[PDB]
C-alpha cells in the first residue's frame, strides 16, 4: 500500500521509541545563545535511569518531544525548537542527584506571558515517572525576553518618591486577629498603627470579603483611618487593601474602588495565579497604584530541597510580571529562611544585574534589562529586638512588617508602632555613624540606649527580647 | 460512507447474538432500553423517532430483542439505534447508544461554506439523502 | 500609673506575651465537628522536639486567626467562633514522627464561591513555618453549604455526552505533536486527520498558546476547517481543545470569545493561569455553551512527594468546585506518576455524587457533592492501545483517553493511528460488557489481538508498542491497605 | 401496535388518576434532611376531602406531580424530587383545619432566587379546588440554601456604625399629607423634622414621581434639607428617598 | 390602592373587587406587547382556540428530555408547550440546555408539520 | 482605508472586514502612529495589510540627504505591514538594482549579513 511504501525508514524518524538523548535533546557541545532561556534543574533519577537520559527527557518533554517518534517533526524547523540539555553535574555531597542545565530557544515562548513560560518549564516534567524528584533551581531569562514584560508597575525608586521616604527601611504591620474584625474596627487598628508611626498596615492575606466584614466597609473605614493619621503626622500613609477575589471581574471592582477613594496601595495573593497577577500589574501601572504581592501558597512547592520550585525563580517571574512588593523572608522570624538563600532572593529582586554566586543560589549571570526593582517585604514573627539582624541581613530597601510585634504591645497599638519606628531609626543612625551593629555586643546596646528615652521601646524589649525561632532549615545551599 | 455515530460503529455490524449480550449487560444494571429510528443522519439530529415507549418494566432481554425485530419489520429504510437509560441520581441520562441497523448505501455529507467576516467560514453539514427526498423515502 | 498601664490586660489568655498555640484555643480533642465546618487533613512532620499537638494547633491557629504573640484585639470579635480547632492527631502508620492532623474551620471564615479565599487560609502561610519540617494537605471536607455557593462544572459529564451524542465508551483524544513548532495550517491538518481517523477530540499542547511559529488565530481558523471537514466525513460531532491560555484575562477572554464566534464545542486552559482566571472562565464557559478542558500544568511541583505539598485529590475538589469540565487525572500505566489506589481515588472524587471514607484510596472524609456536576477525568501521557484493557479496568467508563504520540507516531499515518485506538477501545468495551475477565493478562491482550486480525492499523500499532511499559516506583503512595 | 405493547402496566405508572397520597407525596415516616426546605401550611380541606390526601396534594402540586400519572417521571430520579408531606396535625380549637408539614429537596430550587422558591411553594396550590382555604404559616430555609443569598445589603450592625447611633431605637417620620406636596415643600418638612431631632424622614409609599412633584425635584431639595440639619446638629441625617 | 388599607385595625376584612381605570390613564400604558390579533397573525392560526401543554413532571427533567417532550407534543399537534412555572434553572437542568434543546424540538416539529410552532421558554 | 482621522480609518477597516475582504491597503502619508495602530488591528482581525509608500521619495530619492528607503523597510517591517512597495528596477520609478536587491533582502530574510554593494552596512 502507499502507506507501507511511504513509511519513514531513517534512524531518527522511523516509528518507535528511542531515548530522548538520541532524539536531539542532549548536546554536551551546545553553544548557549544570548537569546536562549536557560533553566537549572536538580534531578533525582529513578534507580537505573541514566542521569544524562533523565536530563534529556526533561529537555524533550518541556520543549518539543513526546515518548515515541513523530514524523510531523519534519514539517517544522525541528532542530531549532528542540531544547538542549548541555551540562549535567553531580550535586555536591550526593551520589544520585544532579544539576542539569537546559537551553530553550527564544521563539518557544509567547512574548510577555508568564503562563506560557511556565506551561513549558514546569508544565509536565515534574510528574515524569522516570525521575523520582525534580526541582527548578534557577533560570536565565535573556534580555530580549525580559523587554517584552512590564516589570514592576512602580518599582522601589518611584515608590519612595510617592511616599517621600528615603534613608531607612519602610515599616508595616498586618492587622490581627487574622479574621473576625469588623470594617469599623479594622479602620481603628489601621488608624492607631499609622498614627503611632507605621508607614503602612495591611489586610491579612485571607481577609477578602466575609460575613463578619464585607470589603467595602473595610475600604471606606481604612481610608478614614489613613487620612486621619496622615493629617496627624504630616506623612503620606497607606494600608494594603486586599483586592484578592474569586473572579477577575470582582478583583477589578475592588481595585477600581480603592483607586476611586484615593488609596496609595492595594495587595493581591499569589493564589490568584499568574494570569490575574499580570492583569492587575498592568492595571496598577495604568492607575498609579502600588501593588503588594503576598506569596500565599508559595511554600507548598518551595519548601523542600529535593522537589519543587525554588523561591528565587518565583522572584524572577514576579518581578517580570510586575508586582511592586513581594514577601521574601526574614531569616530570624517564624517562617523558613536560611540566610544565604534569603540574601540571594533579595539580590534577585533589587539588583540591576546578577553575577554567578553559588553560595547564594545564583547559578546564572543575568541582566535585568532595566526592568524596575521589586521591593522585598520581611514579615512574620519578627520583633524590634531583632532590628540589628534585620538591617544586616536585609539592607535598606525593604518593608519590615510587625503584626503581632505591633498589636501585641501591652500599652496599645500606637505604643507598639512607636517602639518599632524608634528601634529602626536608632539602628540606621548608628549604622551610618559606623557602628559594628550586627555584633551582639553592639546592636542590642544600640536598642537599649534608644529605649532609655522611649518607654514603648523599653516595654517591647522587656516583653520579647528573648524570642527566637531556631530550627533546621529545609531550603539550604549546596556551596560554601 | 459509514455513519460512525453510536459507540460500536468501528466494529462490524453487530449480530443479534452480540446485541442481546449488550442488552443483557444493560438490563443486569437496571437500565431501561428503548429503540429509535431515523433517516436523517445529521450529527445534530438529536431526536430520532421513538419506537413505542422505553421498556422500563421489562426484565427479559428476549422481549427487547422482540421489539427491536418488530421495529426492523415496520420502519422504512434508514437507521435504528438501541439506547440504555439510567434514571439514577447523578446520571438521569443515556449511558449507552449503538447502531443496530444502517442502510446498505449511505452517501453521507458535504460541507457547505459561506464567506463570513474576515477569514471566517460559516459552515453547514448537509446530508445527501435528506436534501434529495422526504422522510420515509430517503434510502 | 498611666492609663495605658492601668488598663493593660492581665488575664492568662490576653496579657501580652507568647504562649503555645495549643493553649490559645486552637487544640480541642473534644471538639464536636459541625456539618457546616470546613475540615482539613494535614500530614505533619514536626521539627524534632516540637510536640505533635502543638504543631497541629500551630497550623490551625496560623491558618485561621492566630499570630505568634497574644493580641488584645481578639476581644473585639467573637473570637472563640473564628478560631480553627485541631481536634484529632494520629500517627501515620509505619512512620517515625509523622502525624495525620484533623482541623475544623468555621463556615463564616471563608468568602462565598471564592477558591482564592479558601486557599489563602488553608495553604497561605503554614507550609513555610519553621517549626514544621514538612507539611502536606491530604484531604478536605467541603461542606454542602459552602459547595452550594460554587458553580461546579460549567457543563458536566452528563450534558457533555449529550452535546457530543456519545454514550457507551470512554471518549477519545490526542495532543498534537511535536509540542511546539507547527504552523496553524499544519496544526489543522493533524486535527483533520486525527478526527477523520476516529478520534472524538484533538488538543493543543499545554504550551501551545501564541508564538512566532504560529499565532493563535491561524490555529483556531484552520482547526475549525479540519473539525468541520471531519464531522462531514463521519457524521459525528467533532472538536479540538483550542488553548486560550494567555498572559492577561483580557487576552484569555479574546481567545475564548473567538472560539465561540467560530463555533468551537470546546476550549482548554492551563492550571498555571491560576485560580482567579480559572473561576472566571468557568463562569464564562457556562454562560457561553462551551466545554472547558483543564490541563493541570505545574500541578506536580507540589503534588509529587508524599512528605510535602498538596495531594492532587484536593486539587480535584477545588477544580470541580471552580467548575472545569475536564481535568487531567492520571493513567496508572503511562509515562507520568500514578499509583492506582491514588488514581482511583482521584477519579471517584471527580465523578461521584458523594464520597465514603475509603482510606486505601486516600479518601479520609465522607463528603456530599451537593449536586455539583461531575467532572470528566482525562487520562493522558505515554499510553498506547496495547494497554486498553488496563485503561478500562483502572479508569472506567466516563473518561477521555488521549493518545498523542500513540496516534501521530503510527507508521501508516495519523488516520491509521486514530483508527487503531478507536477499534481497540470499542472491542475492549464490547468484551467487557459480554463478561470477559479483560484485566487478566491472558484475556485483555487477546481481545485486542482478535480485533487486530481484521484491523490492519491496530495490528501495526500492537506490533510497534507492544512491549512499551513505564514500570517505576511511585512517590505518591497509600498509607492503608485493602 | 408497538404503543399498545409498550404501555406501562405497573400500579404506579399505568396511565390514569390515582390519589396524591399513593403517588409518593405522603410519608409519615419521612426522615427530614438538614438540607430540605420545610413548609408549614394551614389546610382547610373541602367537605369530604381526606386531610392527608389534601396535604399530599399540596406536596405534589408544589413539587413534581400533576393530576394524572405521567410516564416521563421515569426519565428522572423521581423519588428524590417528590416533596413529602410528613406530618398532619389538627389545629387546636378548630373543626376540620389542619397543620401540614412538607419537606422539599434542596435541588428543587434555583440558587439565590426568591422568584423560584415562591413559584413552587405558593405558585398554584392556593387555587386548588379540593382545598377551600390554605395559608403558608412558616418555612425552614436550610443553612445551605441561605448561603446562596446575600442577606441584608448593610444590616443592623453596619447601619448603626454608618449613622454613629447606638443605645436607643432609631427615629423616623413619613412626610404628610401623603400626596400633593411640591419638592420644595418636601425638603422643608424634611429639614424641619431632622433639625427637630429625627434621625430620618421618608417619602410616603405612594410618593414616586407625579404631576405635583417630579422625583428629581424632591431628591435635590431633600438633600439640601438633610445637609442643613446635619450641619445644625452635628449628626448623620437622612431621608428615605423612594 | 392596596398599599396600607388592608392592614387597618378598624376594618376586619377588605377586598378590592373592581376598578374603573379611565381612558386618560390607560393611554399612558403600553397594553399587550403583541395582543390576540397580532399573535394569531404571527402564528397563522385562525378559527379555533390555540392548544398548549405544560411539560411534566414539574421538576427533575434534563434539558435533553425537555426538548424530547416538546418535540413529541408539537409534532403530535399542539401549537405550544411550556416550561412549568417552577422550571427556571436548577441542578438537574440549567436553562441554556433547555432553551437550545427545545429550539431543536420546535424547529423539527415545524418542519414535520408545515406550521409555526413554539414553546414558552421560562 | 486611508482617511483623514483614525476614527474614519477604523470605520473603513471594520467595514472591509464585515463584508469579507481578504485585504485592505493604507498609504504611508497616514503616518507612523496610524500605521502601527492598523498593523495591530490587521492581526486582530485576520486582514492582510498592504502598505503603499506614498510620499517616500520626498526624502528617499537623493544620495546626499534624507532617509534611505532601506531604513523605511526596517521600520515598516517592525510596524507590521504585510506588503510594501519596494521597486521594480526596470519600471517607471527610480531603482538601481543593487539598492533594490538590498531592500528586498531586508524585507524578506531572517537575518542580514554585511553586504556593502547592496547597501547593507550592518549585520
Ligand atoms: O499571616 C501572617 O502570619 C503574617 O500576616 C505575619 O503576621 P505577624 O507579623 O503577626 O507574624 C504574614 O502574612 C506572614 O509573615 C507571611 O509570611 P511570608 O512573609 O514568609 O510570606
Ligand atoms: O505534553 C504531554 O506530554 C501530553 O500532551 C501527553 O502527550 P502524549 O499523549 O504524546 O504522551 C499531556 O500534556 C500530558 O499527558 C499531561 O500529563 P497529565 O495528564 O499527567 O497532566
Ligand atoms: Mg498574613
Ligand atoms: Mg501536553
Ligand atoms: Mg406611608
Ligand atoms: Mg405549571
Amino acid at each position: 500500500s502507499v502507506s507501507e511504501r511511504t513509511r519513514i525508514k531513517s534512524d531518527r524518524y522511523e516509528s518507535g521509541v528511542i531515548p530522548y538523548a538520541k532524539m536531539g535533546y542532549w548536546d554536551a557541545a551546545y553553544s548557549v545563545k544570548d537569546t536562549d532561556i536557560l533553566a537549572l534543574f536538580r534531578i533525582t533519577p529513578q534507580p537505573g535511569v541514566d542521569p544524562v537520559e533523565a536530563a534529556a527527557a526533561v529537555a524533550g518533554e518541556s520543549s518539543t518531544a513526546t515518548w515515541t517518534v513523530v514524523w510531523t517533526d519534519l514539517l517544522t524547523a525541528c532542530e531549532r525548537y528542540r531544547a538542549k540539555a548541555y551540562r549535567v553535574d553531580p550535586v555536591p555531597n550526593s551520589t544520585d542527584v544532579y544539576f542539569a542545565f537546559i537551553a530553550y530557544e527564544c521563539d518557544l515562548f509567547e512574548e510577555a506571558s508568564l503562563s506560557n513560560l511556565t506551561a513549558s518549564i514546569i508544565g509536565n516534567v515534574f510528574g515524569f515517572k522516570a525521575i523520582s524528584a525534580l526541582r527548578l533551581e534557577d533560570m536565565r531569562i535573556p534580555h530580549s525576553y525580559l523587554k517584552t514584560f512590564q516589570g514592576p508597575a512602580t518599582g522601589i525608586i518611584v515608590e519612595r518618591e510617592r511616599l517621600n521616604k528615603y534613608g531607612t527601611p519602610l515599616l508595616g504591620a498586618t492587622v490581627k486577629p487574622k479574621l473576625g474584625l469588623s470594617g469599623k474596627n479594622y479602620g481603628r487598628v489601621v488608624y492607631e498603627g499609622l498614627k503611632g508611626g507605621l508607614d503602612f498596615l495591611k489586610d491579612d492575606e485571607n481577609i477578602n470579603s466575609q460575613p463578619f466584614m464585607r470589603w467595602r466597609e473595610r475600604f471606606l473605614n481604612c481610608l478614614e483611618g489613613i487620612n486621619r493619621a496622615a493629617a496627624a503626622t504630616g506623612e503620606v500613609k497607606g494600608s494594603y487593601l486586599n483586592i484578592t477575589a474569586a473572579t477577575m471581574e470582582e478583583v477589578y471592582k475592588r481595585a477600581e474602588y480603592a483607586k476611586a477613594i484615593g488609596s496609595v496601595v492595594v495587595m493581591i495573593d499569589l493564589v490568584m495565579g499568574y494570569t490575574a497577577i499580570q492583569s492587575i500589574a498592568y492595571w496598577a501601572r495604568e492607575n498609579d497604584m502600588l501593588l503588594h504581592l503576598h506569596r500565599a501558597g508559595n511554600s507548598t512547592y518551595a519548601r523542600q530541597k529535593n522537589h519543587g520550585i525554588n523561591f528565587r525563580v518565583i522572584c524572577k517571574w514576579m518581578r517580570m510580571s510586575g508586582v511592586d512588593h513581594i514577601h521574601a523572608g526574614t531569616v530570624v522570624g517564624k517562617l523558613e529562611g536560611d540566610p544565604l538563600m534569603i540574601k540571594g532572593f533579595y539580590d534577585i529582586l533589587r539588583l540591576t544585574e546578577l553575577e554567578v554566586n553559588l553560595p547564594f543560589g545564583i547559578f546564572f549571570e543575568m541582566d535585568w534589562a532595566s526592568l524596575r526593582r521589586c521591593m522585598p517585604v520581611a514579615s512574620g514573627g519578627i520583633h524590634c529586638g531583632q532590628m540589628h539582624q534585620l538591617i544586616h541581613y536585609l539592607g535598606d530597601d525593604v518593608v519590615l512588617q510587625f503584626g503581632g510585634g505591633t498589636i501585641g504591645h501591652p500599652d496599645g497599638i500606637q505604643a507598639g508602632a512607636t517602639a518599632n519606628r524608634v528601634a529602626l531609626e536608632a539602628m540606621v543612625l548608628a549604622r551610618n555613624e559606623g557602628a559594628d551593629y550586627f555584633n551582639n555586643q553592639v546592636g542590642p546596646q544600640i536598642l537599649r540606649d534608644a529605649a532609655k528615652t522611649c518607654g514603648p521601646l523599653q516595654t517591647a524589649l522587656d516583653l520579647w527580647k528573648d524570642i527566637s525561632f531556631n530550627y533546621t532549615s529545609t531550603d539550604t545551599a549546596d556551596f560554601a | 460512507m459509514r455513519l460512525t455515530q453510536g459507540c460500536f460503529s468501528f466494529l462490524p455490524d453487530l449480530t443479534d447474538q452480540q446485541i442481546e449480550k449488550q442488552v443483557a449487560c444493560a438490563m443486569s444494571r437496571g437500565l431501561a432500553m428503548n429503540v429509535e429510528w431515523t433517516d436523517d443522519p445529521h450529527p445534530r439530529n438529536n431526536y430520532w423517532e421513538l419506537w413505542g415507549l422505553p421498556l422500563f418494566d421489562i426484565k427479559d432481554p428476549a422481549t427487547v430483542m422482540f421489539e427491536l425485530n418488530e421495529a426492523r419489520k415496520s420502519c422504512a429504510a434508514g437507521y435504528i439505534r438501541m439506547n440504555a437509560f439510567d434514571a439514577s441520581y447523578g446520571t438521569e441520562s443515556c449511558v449507552m447508544s449503538f447502531i443496530t441497523n444502517r442502510p446498505a448505501n449511505e452517501p453521507g455529507f458535504y460541507l457547505d461554506r459561506t464567506e463570513g467576516v474576515g477569514r471566517q467560514i460559516v459552515y453547514s453539514i448537509k446530508s445527501y439523502s435528506v436534501q434529495a427526498n422526504p422522510e420515509g423515502s430517503r434510502y
